[PDB]
């Protein structure tokens, strides 16, 4: 198919969906703000205008036909594109210095290229939302309403906690009822942040806490995640690099870290514990299928969605928490220093690890969790050429790890580590792996004696629902909330598309390749840790095991008429349903409001409104001290209030 | 312009901007020529030394601080004026013997010895010989020679605020630390004196003070946070009292007032619970009005107001 | 010199002014906000702190000695640096989308790198000053008070119209009594803009007008300055092309330009006229020395500072105005169209050309003037790969020019072209070019029939005062306000330091090397223009000659 673009012959392609993609394939770029990530769609920006047969139209929704004359640049199109960009920028929160997309924002680059220097339109005010209650921070004033986060959370993650609300100028992507993200069913996977093209979705930066801790007199101890070393090299515009972890150790020691350890040691320890737990479960044939607990996002998702499977979750805690507890409870004693003196810093690729470190079951173990981007910011502040940094090994005794432990950084890592542990303890006759779908892999494993099981590896949350509904022929399931495992975590460098994730997995595989010891048992420091410290089962359980509790919303969210922020009060709630409204409810409410208008100088009385209390056909209902009255009237609510 | 480089720049008819001191003024000063810069009192001492013998001059003072020092003493005292005391004289002697104590009804809380670039001293340091070396190894200094006594009816947070206001005004605006940090610290101190402070503000003030002290180009910025540091070290309790209440000395609250901010007041209860005088009498659901007629300025309303509006 | 940095071995040069420079030369980089341009000085940012003998100090004012241990990065230094950056950002006007330094701002890059996502420091209110009266736009809310613009204006340009005012938190770089720039003695050379590291000093953008005109029914005609084609490549991060002007012609035609002309034709015309008038002046020896008037910034500087030399200025208008007048007074007639139907667009490397186009003498000839950066912005808007564009020639009859005409883009262009015209008409025996200093070149020129005369080329305003005071033996003086000529104009792509301007000059020289026509006389279109429309001396005066008046507040 040959076409004419601005008057020159161009050969695009045989079959193409739209003119925009065909020209992009050729190498002819049309400015647009729709193609922003892998979860992008076409039709909203309206900036791809082209002229054909006189009339202007969008090129993303125009089918290319042979012998078509298209003019991609006319004064009318320049005027329209600049008008659209000015419209976007008029209501956009233009503070790029404090923005998380500074220097990697398409809107910022367009503002630079389009020479926009004044806002011809009014910076009209919207009812913006600023959610900072969770490690994932929401600021809708920078939102361009592309909708990528909604599609990511629904179609890719399967949670659907963020959606478009309202319409027109008030259109906003938000949670239900503007509920803080921490209180929703959000698993904090950070994939919406990874796909967001602006600063509307960002990670909570905690560098200030790290700096104030380093400046203090405490002993700062750091541990790096396996997937952090496989992606940090992107931020500096350099290629893959094995030994990245050791030069990271050098830099961290230079900035004042007393000890730097490897979370791969914790991964090996967790794999050992999980292998033995799973073997006991198999030999007893109970609490199956088993679920890995290494992914905090999956753990929170199960707590929200599968309260029945919470007993099937692995009791072993994640490598971060396992290694941190080992440090705080064993290494401190070995060093003769109180636990208050140690500041534990975790360098992770995940935004859900920030939540995990703040869990009520892990209180005070990990002090701060810093994502890969935050570590890159730490490196960039110093201005040292990290490439030129001389590597040095991790500190002992938690610095060495096996190839299986470092495999935790990508999908199929913990299952492979558990398989290696089992094979070493009791050989594996053969493993047969199937690929039912893109992100689902099922392995058929037979042990030497003859006891066999089926283990499944699932990466990318949202694929779990169908597999759990239709498949019941497995005994152990590995769930990773992010596609490709932790190499595509929420806290990884941006952009975070699939090609970059596959390259990160390849880098991690190459790093694994240079590991001599192949299984956790070959890790002598780990066997030493069991021999002198985790000898008895009591301490092992108190150190490496945790408990899980169901999550259910507890929303009262009843109408506030005359609320009292706090203090002993009476909290009178008046039913406002249609049945109760049919006779007296609203008029009684007026009586009480006027009563507290003339009386109730202080917050003794809280005139409040509530919806139907499932007591219809029993006269207007008014709640008192969380008690049912029935047949309510001003005198009755008064006497009860007495 | 008290800075040497700024002094020379001003003598040349330019803006009194100090500059880094690789070329110290002793080697290159006015128009690049060697320049000797000294204080008035040093030039006054010179003739006295030459007229006398060296030992005859050292008869009075200390081995490391020989001679005397002319001081100006201000504040509420029976007698305030220029005094001359041999080096090694304690501050208690200056304040009680030479100055004859305090006027009736006035007590001693602290004394400033070098103005903005000096330091705050308390009763513990009142009895201590005045020497350059001793004060240096006492977290203080002799100062230019100005002394002002501070009584119990004045607030030290207000003192730090005043000194930082002066420094903010006098900064030459050349280097980022002094120019910006002095203004930011002054804003924090204004918040403290208006009951708008928090513990995070105190942490910010401390770290900002250290940054200004270390990173400033010249002595003005370097010693700009000295009042903050000294006053904090000696009256952390007063700072806390301002954070979680009112002024212990009433100085901040003596000439101030409490006003309910109707913008963010939804007319909840409280307020009346604590107020002994019942100076609220608000309209339920609507913003409340504080009755200034019978307001003893106890400051309890601000102590507990979930929607902080007790301005 | 053996010094230790973060506990290791580093070799620095023996003679270094300060440790920061030495570390930079060897390879170690230390964050700072003092080294920002060629007119930068140290000691203000205070961000280069290092740890020496246990005491923190700035490395830009530290003398390096043998065997010293410096901790370049420490938690205390980390906190101090972040505090300083946050102090700068708290009062900075953090709106990068509408800033000219967006994408090329050091402060923006540090804000990104340092992870500053909030400001615990209150956004204190400053008496900020915004100015839009002149083509050079001022906005003190983006100023970091580095002082580079003041040094550029005073030491380099010799005007000194902007200077530090007030003190402390209220410190501001402004004009005397906050007077609008267009009302001061500013020559609008735009070198302060060329050196400003932030958006505080910017060029007035005029793309909106251009788009309005292109969308209308007017006949939009463009003309490209010789020096624009030698620098536009930098904005696209691609290598210099010798056929960039033709690619620009193609691109402008694509976006709806009826005609595109080469301002080098106007350069040839102006050189011809100026050479003739200067030769007449030599013949009768009146109004000497003659001063070139192709630089509007120099013209304004003369009007402010040298009211006695106004009659000594060449009456010929600059190539932009000469070609624009020719267009709207001859070409419009030969097309049978009214002048108002035409919208003449000028693409220049200069900010003073914007002021010239708006002068009362030339009002209504050049409709709008766009800088090289604005043309680059247009190309970036289109997203068209300019490197892959098919070049085409400039439109006729003002599309060709000689090497000398295209030489105007660099210092010594008008003088060289005038000497070429003389040689063509009145032969030249020998030229003895001398270089008394960096920015001044004096040449002794002897003609075949007659005596000789000294000619001087002075690029960079500020050298003119000293040259004119000391020297009283030259007959023609050529003054360029910007160092290296129009290649260093204030409207050129950023950054533009000495090395960039030298590279631009070499690109222009390579572009000149490929032109077949050598002298304006060879240009046949120019001769046709003179023998068809500019035949009458009266017409020549009313089409190519302008007047000057003194300026006094
Ligand atoms: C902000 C500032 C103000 C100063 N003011 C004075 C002053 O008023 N008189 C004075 O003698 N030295 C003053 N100094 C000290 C001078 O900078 C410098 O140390 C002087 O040359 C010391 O003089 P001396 O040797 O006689 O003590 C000041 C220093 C600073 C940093
Ligand atoms: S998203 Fe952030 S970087 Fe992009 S334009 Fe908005 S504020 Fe600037
Ligand atoms: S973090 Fe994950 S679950 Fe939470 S809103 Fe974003 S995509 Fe949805
Ligand atoms: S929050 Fe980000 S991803 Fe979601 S609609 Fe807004 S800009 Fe797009
Ligand atoms: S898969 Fe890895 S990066 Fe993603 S949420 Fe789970 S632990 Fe975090
Ligand atoms: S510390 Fe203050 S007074 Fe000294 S140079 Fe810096 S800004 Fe000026
Ligand atoms: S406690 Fe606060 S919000 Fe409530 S009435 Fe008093 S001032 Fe208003
Ligand atoms: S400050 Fe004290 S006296 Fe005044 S209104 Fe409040 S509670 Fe009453
Ligand atoms: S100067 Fe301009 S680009 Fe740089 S930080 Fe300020 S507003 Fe942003
Ligand atoms: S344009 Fe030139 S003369 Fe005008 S302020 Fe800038 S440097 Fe000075
Ligand atoms: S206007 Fe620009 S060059 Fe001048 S001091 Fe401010 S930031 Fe520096
Ligand atoms: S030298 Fe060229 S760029 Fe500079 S002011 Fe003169 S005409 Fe403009
Ligand atoms: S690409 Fe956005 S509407 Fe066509
Ligand atoms: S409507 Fe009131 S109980 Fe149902
Ligand atoms: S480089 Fe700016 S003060 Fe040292
Ligand atoms: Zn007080």
């Amino acid at each position: 198919m040959k076409i004419y673009v601005d008057g020159r012959e161009v050969i695009i392609n045989d079959n193409e969906r739209n003119l925009l993609e065909a020209l992009k394939n050729v190498g002819i770029e049309i400015p647009n703000l729709c193609y922003l990530s892998e979860a992008s769609i076409y039709g909203a920006c309206r900036m791809c205008l082209v002229e054909i047969n006189g009339q202007i139209t969008t090129s993303c929704t125009l089918k290319p036909y042979e012998g078509m004359k298209v003019k991609t640049n006319t004064p009318e199109i320049y005027e329209m594109r600049r008008n659209i960009l000015e419209l976007i920028l008029a209501t956009h929160n233009r503070d790029c210095t404090t923005c998380d997309r500074n220097g990697s924002c398409k809107l910022q680059k367009y503002a630079e290229d389009f020479g926009i220097r004044k806002i011809r339109f009014e910076a009209l005010k919207k009812e913006h939302v600023r959610d900072e209650s969770a490690p994932v921070v929401r600021d809708t004033s920078k939102c361009i309403l592309c909708g990528d986060c909604v599609r990511v959370c629904e179609e890719i993650q399967g949670v659907g906690v963020i959606e478009f609300a309202k319409r027109g100028f008030e259109s906003v992507v938000t949670t239900a009822f503007d509920t803080p993200l921490i209180e929703t069913e959000c698993v904090l996977c950070g994939q919406c942040v990874a796909y967001c093209p602006t600063g509307a979705l960002s990670i909570r930066n905690d560098i200030d806490k790290l700096i104030e801790a380093l400046e203090s007199d405490k002993i700062v101890i750091g541990m790096i995640a396996p997937a952090v070393r496989a992606a940090i090299q992107e931020e500096f515009g350099i290629d893959e690099d094995v030994a990245m972890a050791e030069k990271l150790v050098s830099f961290l020691k230079t900035i004042g870290f007393d000890k730097v350890f490897d979370v791969s040691f914790g991964a090996d320890l967790v794999a050992y514990e999980e292998a033995h737990e799973f073997y006991e479960r198999l030999k007893k044939g109970e609490r199956l299928p088993q679920f890995t607990s290494c992914c905090p996002a999956w753990v929170k998702h199960a707590e929200h969605t599968y309260p029945q499977y919470l007993q099937n979750l692995s009791s072993v805690k994640s490598p971060q928490q396992a290694l941190g507890t080992v440090i705080k409870k064993i290494y401190a004693r070995k060093l003769g220093v109180p636990e208050e003196k140690i500041f534990l810093v975790s360098f992770m690729p995940c935004t859900a690890k920030k939540f995990e470190a703040e869990r009520e079951e892990h209180e005070g173990i990990v002090d701060i969790v810093l994502t890969t981007r935050e570590l890159a910011q730490l490196i960039k502040m110093s201005r040292i050429d990290i490439n030129r940094v001389e590597p040095q090994p991790f500190d002992r005794p938690y610095g060495v790890s096996s190839q299986a432990g470092l495999g935790f950084g990508k999908a199929g890592g913990v299952f492979s580590c558990v398989l290696s542990v089992l094979n070493e303890e009791i050989g594996i006759e053969k493993v047969d792996v199937k690929s039912p779908e893109d992100g689902i892999r099922v392995a058929e494993v037979t042990l030497k004696d003859g006891t066999s099981f089926k283990g499944a590896v699932i990466y990318g949350l949202g694929k779990v629902k169908k597999f759990l509904e239709e498949r019941k022929d497995v005994e152990i399931i590995e769930v990773m909330a992010c596609n490709y495992g932790c190499v595509g975590g929420g806290g990884q460098p941006y952009p975070n598309d699939s090609r970059i994730r596959e390259h990160r997995a390849k880098v991690l595989r190459d790093t694994m390749g240079i590991k001599s010891l192949l299984t956790p048992v070959e890790n002598l420091f780990l066997m030493k840790l069991y021999e002198e410290d985790l000898k008895d089962e009591h301490t092992r359980h108190e150190i490496l095991h945790t408990t899980y509790r169901p999550r259910r919303r507890y929303p009262e969210k009843d109408v506030e008429i005359l609320p009292v922020p706090n203090g002993e009060k009476r909290t009178v709630k008046v039913c406002l349903g249609t049945s109760c409204y049919t006779k007296g409810s609203y008029e009684i409410l007026k009586k009480l409001v006027d009563y507290v208008k003339e009386n109730d100088m202080e917050g003794k009385i809280e005139v409040l409104g509530t919806f139907c209390v499932e007591n219809c056909g029993a006269s207007p209902n008014v709640i008192v001290d969380d008690k049912i009255i029935g047949g309510a009237t001003f005198e009755k609510v008064l006497e009860e209030l007495s | 312009c008290g800075e040497e480089t700024a002094l020379l720049a001003s003598i040349e008819g330019k803006r009194g901007m100090p500059r880094p001191k690789p070329p110290f003024p002793a080697q290159s000063g006015l128009w690049g020529k060697p320049t000797l810069i000294n204080n008035v009192e040093t030039y006054a001492n010179i003739p006295r030394i030459l007229r006398d013998g060296v030992e005859n001059y050292r008869k009075r003072g200390t081995e490391n601080s020989p001679g005397t020092k002319m001081f100006s003493v201000a504040g509420p005292l029976k007698a305030t004026g220029i005094i001359e005391v041999e080096f090694g004289t304690t501050l208690r002697d200056i304040i009680y013997n030479i100055c004859g104590g305090f006027v009736e009804g006035e007590e001693f809380k602290a004394v400033q010895i070098g103005g903005p670039s000096g330091a705050c001293l308390s009763e513990d340091f009142i009895d201590m010989p005045l020497d350059y070396d001793t004060l240096k190894k006492a977290d203080a200094m002799v100062g230019s020679g100005g002394i002002v006594v501070i009584t119990k009816k004045t607030c030290m947070v207000e003192v730090a605020r005043f000194f930082l206001d002066f420094t903010k005004r006098e900064s030459c605006g050349k280097c980022v630390p002094c120019r910006e940090g002095t203004m930011q610290a002054y804003n924090i101190l204004e918040k403290f004196t208006h009951g708008k402070a928090t513990y995070e503000d105190l942490k910010t003030l401390e770290h900002l003070s250290k940054t200004i002290k270390t990173a400033s180009l010249c002595g003005l910025g370097k010693t700009a946070p000295n009042p903050i540091l000294s006053t904090l070290k000696l009256f952390r309790e007063e700072y806390i009292a301002h954070i979680e209440g009112e002024c212990p000395s009433g100085m901040c609250t003596a000439f101030k007032k409490y006003v309910i901010n109707p913008d963010i007041c939804k007319g909840c209860g409280l307020c009346a619970r604590s107020c002994p005088q019942n100076a609220i009498t608000g309209e339920r659901g609507k913003p409340y009005t504080i009755d200034q007629e019978k307001c003893v300025k106890c400051g309890l309303c601000a102590s507990k107001c979930p929607f902080k509006a007790i301005e």
